[PDB]
């Protein structure tokens, strides 16, 4: 392919962001999942 | 397909002057100026220094349509006093504030730089 | 176990999506179509 | 090292002078 | 396509930023800390950078015409 | 006399209103008329 | 009688107090500022090739768009009043760019670096695209793979931001007075209080908070006003603020001159 030295960084920030997503998105829902059965 | 050129907003015509003057009959010692190719940065600044004369009694001015870059202006005076001497004597007063304001300006650049 | 959020579901829903796609049956119906339909109709 | 890795109280001592769920990091590939 | 020249709203020059901004993502700054770093304080210019889509990079793949 | 261009390997040639439109050496059926000579000039607004 | 105080001060970015002046003045050097300041900006693209993947017009708003060095500008001449057969050295800069890729692999970057100035008005400072630093790169302008190339020709003129934004020096003017809204020139919406729905202006702390007891001020009128200009690099912020005033004094000197010559 020889891909573009910024696609390919691209790529690393989009693989970055979703690990990052689905670490810190997942513990906001359960976190407000909690309060809401606790209340 | 209809739009007007954009230098038109500046470009003064040929045939079309700069300033045209007609008395207002209505009440006594009033004008009528008509300003071509000026917008509401002169107006505005024209107008307010004027209402600050002593001896004006009434300005105001109007932009009739934003598609067309002209405004017009009214000005009536006290008996003594023609308008037109009020407005060179306005235009004298703001040359001359924006020259001491100049003038403060670079001497306080030149103070801080 | 542990509870299923909201995320986890959107992950399932990722994981239909890359499989399936968005005109999966256009596809499907024209495969069959051409895979035995002719030669049943034949 | 991180900030997880920093005691409770030295966290506590970082006080500006929480994540939300509907805050995105944005993305440019997407997924599909 | 490519990143504008100017902010549409005010015309700060954000076409010289770009490249410096993946190379931040690329440091692992998050972007809002990454438009700090550029001096994009107003949130118009902040949504030109934020908001665009690099589409030349898959225009570019394309075999030229030319040659 | 008029210059072409090949739609698939991108050859320069030339046709003169007799010939098969094809391509001279890789032989594809689609080409394309190459650019004019005339001044182009835009006003950069 | 005005005066002039400045807070902050840089070669794009002056923060500044005026006193002393009407509102009208402030906002019409606003306007004249943003509006009516003349600098110098590609205007005329010839376009010798152009094998990229973007449109010659694409490419020609990009390079109009473009800030150019405008310090010695006042001494070009707009060419519409140039009596010169075509464009001339004292109405016209002309750049020249030329890019290409070389290789089989890779992707070429084309910046405003790469503009070369070929010919101008003799030694005036005006017409090289501005650069923040010696080793920076610029604004991109295009990107070119193998066998790709772009050769343009490209003519700046002057003119103002009034017939194209692109002659614009400023980006953006800030622009506040009253911060604790004593002449009662807003009234504060609001769900319960409007004394802490409603965050503290920046410059709440260079006016005095008003007493309680306090009564209304009828005979009050706005004094003090802060601006801050930014500027896109074409020209400083001291060279814009007094180009500003020169511009406006012109102008009512104008007018002075018309009403005389009325008579
Ligand atoms: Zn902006
Ligand atoms: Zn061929
Ligand atoms: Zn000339």
């Amino acid at each position: 392919v020889v891909a573009s030295k910024a696609s390919s960084s691209m790529l690393k920030i989009d693989q970055r962001n979703k690990k990052l997503n689905n670490r810190f998105i997942r513990k906001a829902e359960m976190a407000a999942v909690e309060k809401r059965k606790l209340r | 397909m209809n739009a007007p050129d954009r230098f038109e907003l500046f470009i003064l015509p040929d045939d079309v002057p700069k300033l045209k003057i007609t008395p207002d009959s209505r009440v006594p010692n009033c004008i009528i100026i008509k300003f071509e190719r000026e917008d509401h940065t002169l107006a505005n600044l024209l107008r307010e220094e004027l209402a600050l004369y002593p001896d004006v009694t009434f300005v105001a001015y109007k932009v009739e349509h934003p598609l067309f870059a002209n405004f017009v202006m009214r000005l009536q005076t006290e008996e003594g006093t023609r308008p037109k001497q009020a407005l060179e004597r306005a235009c004298a007063s703001i040359i001359n504030k924006l020259k001491t304001l100049d003038h403060k300006f670079n001497e306080e650049w030149n103070i801080k730089n | 176990d542990d509870t299923i959020t909201t995320e986890d579901c959107w992950t399932v829903i990722s994981a239909f999506f890359e499989e399936k796609g968005l005109v999966s049956q256009q596809l499907d119906s024209f495969d069959e179509f051409m895979e035995t339909s002719i030669q049943d109709l034949v | 090292l991180a900030i997880e890795n920093l005691h409770p109280d030295d966290r506590l001592l970082l006080v500006d002078p929480s994540p939300v769920f509907f805050l995105r990091r944005p993305q440019y590939v997407s997924d599909g | 396509m490519i990143i504008p020249v100017r902010c549409f709203s005010c015309g700060k020059v954000v076409g010289d930023k770009w490249d410096a901004y993946l190379r931040l993502l690329e440091e692992g700054k998050q972007e809002g800390d990454a438009l700090d770093e550029l001096k994009l304080k107003r949130y118009c210019c902040r949504r030109m950078v934020l908001t665009h889509v690099d589409l030349i990079e898959k225009f570019l793949r394309y075999n030229p015409l030319e040659k | 006399g008029v210059k072409y261009t090949c739609g698939a390997c991108a050859h320069n040639f030339s046709l003169n209103k007799s010939d098969p439109v094809r391509c001279k050496e890789c032989g594809h059926r689609v080409i394309y008329k190459a650019r004019t000579k005339r001044m182009i000039q835009f006003d950069a607004r | 009688e005005p005066k002039v105080n400045i807070i902050n001060a840089q070669d794009d970015e002056v923060e500044l107090m005026l006193s002393d002046v009407n509102l009208s003045l402030a906002n019409s050097l606003r306007r004249t500022m943003l509006a009516e300041v003349p600098t110098l900006a590609i205007d005329l693209v010839e376009i010798k090739m152009n094998t990229s993947v973007l449109a010659d017009e694409f490419i020609s708003h990009r390079l109009g768009l473009i800030p150019l060095v405008s310090e010695d500008v006042e001494e070009m001449k707009y060419s519409r009043d140039c009596t010169c057969e075509d464009y001339c050295d004292e109405c016209s800069v002309v750049l020249e760019l030329s890019a290409r890729h070389e290789g089989e692999e890779g992707t070429t970057d084309v910046y405003s670096s790469s503009l070369i100035k070929v010919s101008g008005p003799g030694n005036l400072n005006v017409g090289e695209p501005v650069r923040r630093d010696d080793y920076d790169q610029g604004i991109l302008l295009c990107k070119l793979r193998n066998h790709q190339e772009l050769n343009i020709r490209c003519i700046a003129k002057k003119g103002i931001a009034k017939e194209h934004a692109k002659w614009s020096p400023c980006s953006a003017i800030a622009f506040e007075y009253d911060p604790h809204n004593k002449l009662k020139h807003t009234d504060f919406w609001f769900e319960v209080d409007a004394k802490k729905e409603w965050p503290d202006s920046k410059y709440a702390t260079w006016e005095e908070p008003p007493k309680p007891g306090e009564v209304f001020d009828y005979k009050a009128k706005p004094n003090r006003f802060y601006m801050t200009v930014e500027t896109t690099g074409s020209l400083k912020a001291n060279q814009v603020f007094s180009r500003g005033i020169k511009t406006l004094q012109e102008k009512l000197a104008n007018v002075l001159f018309e009403l005389e010559n009325s008579r």
